[PDB]
DNA sequence: ATTGGCACGAAA
DNA sequence: TTTCGTGCCAATTTC
């Protein structure tokens, strides 16, 4: 229901398929602060 | 219709798991080609599973004994 | 003043050191005496604090009614009362040295006044001065049950009453020495130390006093077992509580005001803080008339003692003097113990919510919270 | 109410990651549960503390 | 600090650097600005360092100092534990936001 | 505003 | 000299 682009379209396609599941994925806005702490010099990432 | 689900509860004995077992059913019967178990009355699957696992015909034995049971099916007969 | 008892029930003592009078009653000497109200099933209903130099009408165990004063004592006089019956002599005091001659303009019944070292000469820094009782022979009187000559010291402002010369007996004093809401919950819980903290007696054993106006007030305890001279620096303006001379327990009150979360930790324990915070938030919402169980307290004071201090490495990798987790030491020590060898000695650390929520082992959690920049 | 809002997200804050993880830890430390008596009144007695 | 007298950290200034130009000549080297940090920064040693604070904690007795050595102990193991370098905390290179 | 930690200076 | 008092500065304050 929020910031995460690529299962925003993916629960709608299923609501409307009448498949009630979803596909979680990342939320954008924690890339923006990923790329935001980047941008202080600071070494941030994820791992395995 | 659903208003509580105590007897389910009892049933199963945690929410937190009977939960996840009435999604599994319910997931079944609506995605799969499942029939319910119990006659449905104008229910949705969600309701469905709990009236199934109120009256002690799905848990999570039985329904790993049905996984199994039709992985077994369709790998004999595929042959 | 006194205590007014308001059922029937036996009444019991804790923790009395006291004498019987002259007049055949009984005058309490010690400093953490607590009256309760035992009734024929032993429950405690009635819950009192006597304080030290009191009067009982009646003593320990006998049975009392309802609407009784039980125990009596001066508020604003505090007795240096003595345990045996003799004659008064005094020591290693003179006048114009260390004490004064004012003598009462209408009453008439006055004696020599005791001053402190910041009224005295100097010479009198170096005098400590005392009151001993003897016989008719001359000779000391020892107190039951101890070895010790039987002399007490006098502080400074200290009223005399009776000359030399005159006779006394058990329980009579020598001398009389002059005297919530919200932001409660927040401060409990931030554990903030108050204005006028209590001070508690680090260690147990004896007490003396050392140097006089070395900028501050000296305190020495010397244990009865051998072992270092622990030295307190009172600040003075406040006002002790405890003469030279007297036996004293860990974690003891020394001087009046409330008590520190961090010293009822570092010399009573761990339940003993967790339950005087429980009590004091519950007094809080109680009186509002508010139910809260009290799992959910028990739980934040757990949050609240999340960090130990090694005080020696041993076989351990932790370095003496830092600050880890608990929980971290319990794993590693119970692996070393299944080793055969000596696991780390740790004592724990009470932190403020805003204190504890940032040392977590989690820098996301605590980038989250505040201080984000710091954090990072 | 800024004060209560504050005071509760610390607290919250301060335990938020607590949970019932495992069923019995085998310990026999405990509290000693006693009535709440305040001078001379029972404030709280012994059967709502335990 | 060269052959003269001079330490490695002393602070000078302009009247001071000019006599001491005119004075010792090319013997030593003083630095202003971020260059001279860095130079700090990258020419000390951390093992040695820790070394040398853990004798001086380990010889004499006090409480404040104790303290303090602590902690720059505490700064000069975390740089070592870790793969950084002190001198990375001097920006050559400036990170640009995506549009 | 309030509180806590760090530098600076003055006490024994 | 070492320890303690005292001024400076940062970080906090609902939805």
């Amino acid at each position: 229901k929020s910031d995460d682009v690529n299962g925003r379209t993916k629960m709608y396609k299923n609501i409307v398929d009448g498949n009630h599941q979803m596909e979680p994925g990342m939320p954008e806005s924690f890339n923006v602060l990923l790329k935001e702490i980047r941008s202080l010099g600071i070494n941030i990432e994820l791992e395995d | 219709a659903r208003v509580t689900v105590q007897d389910a509860v009892e049933k199963i004995g945690n929410r937190f798991d009977l939960v996840l077992v009435a999604a599994r059913r319910a997931r079944q019967m609506q995605v799969g080609g499942k029939d319910p178990l119990v006659p449905e009355e104008n229910d949705k699957t969600t309701v469905i599973a709990l009236r199934e696992i109120e009256e002690g015909l799905i848990n999570n034995q039985i329904l790993d004994v049905r996984e199994r049971q039709e992985q077994q099916e369709q790998e004999a007969a595929e042959l | 003043s006194s205590i007014q008892v308001k059922n029937k029930g036996s009444i019991k003592l804790s923790n009395v050191k006291s004498v019987v009078n002259s007049s055949g009653k009984l005058v309490i000497t010690s400093r953490n005496t607590e009256l309760k109200l035992i009734d024929e099933f032993g429950r405690t209903k009635e819950s009192y604090k006597v304080p030290y130099g009191a009067v009982l009408a009646k003593g320990d165990g006998e049975q009392v009614a309802g609407g009784e004063t039980v125990a009596n004592w001066d508020p604003h006089t505090m007795p240096v009362i003595t345990e045996v019956s003799g004659f008064v002599r005094f020591t290693d005091m003179i006048d114009g040295q260390t004490i004064t001659r004012q003598t009462d303009e209408l009453t008439g019944l006055s004696s020599l006044v005791v001053l402190d070292s910041a009224e005295r000469t100097a010479g009198g820094k170096d005098l400590r001065p005392a009151l001993k009782i003897v016989d008719a022979q001359g000779n000391d009187v020892l107190i039951p049950g101890t070895d010790m000559p039987a002399q007490y010291f006098l502080p400074g402002k200290a009223i005399v009453q009776l000359e030399d010369g005159v006779q006394i007996s058990s329980g009579d004093t020598l001398a009389r020495i002059p005297q919530g809401g919200l932001p409660r919950v927040a401060d409990l819980f931030e554990a903030r130390r108050p204005k006028e903290p209590a001070i508690l007696a680090e260690i147990s054993g004896i007490v003396s006093f050392g140097k006089e106006t070395k900028g501050k007030r000296r305190l020495v305890i010397t244990p009865v077992d051998g072992s270092d001279p622990y030295e307190e620096m009172i600040p003075k303006w406040r006002q002790l509580n405890v003469f030279e001379g007297e036996r004293v327990e860990r974690g003891d009150v020394i001087s009046d005001g409330p008590e520190a979360p961090h010293d009822i930790l570092r010399l009573r324990g761990v339940h003993a803080v967790t339950r005087y915070i429980v009590n004091e938030v519950q007094d809080v919402y109680r009186l509002q008339g508010v139910k809260i169980n009290d799992k959910h307290i028990e739980v934040i004071v757990r949050q609240m003692l999340r960090k130990a201090t090694i005080v020696n490495a041993g076989s351990s990798d932790f370095l003496e003097g830092e600050q880890v987790e608990y929980s971290r030491v319990k794993i590693a020590n119970r692996e070393l113990e299944a080793n055969g060898k000596v696991g780390a000695t740790y004592s724990r650390d009470l932190l403020g919510i805003t204190k504890a929520s940032l040392a977590t082992e989690s820098f996301i959690s605590a980038a989250s919270f505040q201080e984000t920049t710091r954090v990072l | 109410t800024a004060n209560s809002g504050y005071l509760t997200r610390r607290l919250v804050d301060v335990a938020q990651d607590l949970v019932v993880t495992e069923d019995d830890c085998g310990t026999h430390e405990g509290i000693m549960m006693t009535p709440v008596i305040e001078g001379g009144d029972v404030k709280e007695p012994l059967r709502d503390r335990v | 600090g060269g052959m003269t007298n001079l330490e490695r950290q002393q602070i000078l200034t302009e009247e001071q650097y000019l006599d001491a130009l005119e004075e010792f000549g090319d013997e030593f080297d003083a630095k202003m600005g971020a260059e001279a940090i860095q130079a700090l920064l990258k020419s000390m040693d951390l093992e040695q360092e820790c070394e040398q604070l853990r004798e001086e904690l380990n010889e004499t007795n006090s409480e404040t100092k104790r303290k303090k050595l602590t902690k720059r102990i505490k700064l000069l193991e975390a740089f070592v534990q870790s793969g950084n370098k002190p001198e990375w905390m001097i920006l050559t290179v400036l990170p640009v936001l995506p549009p």
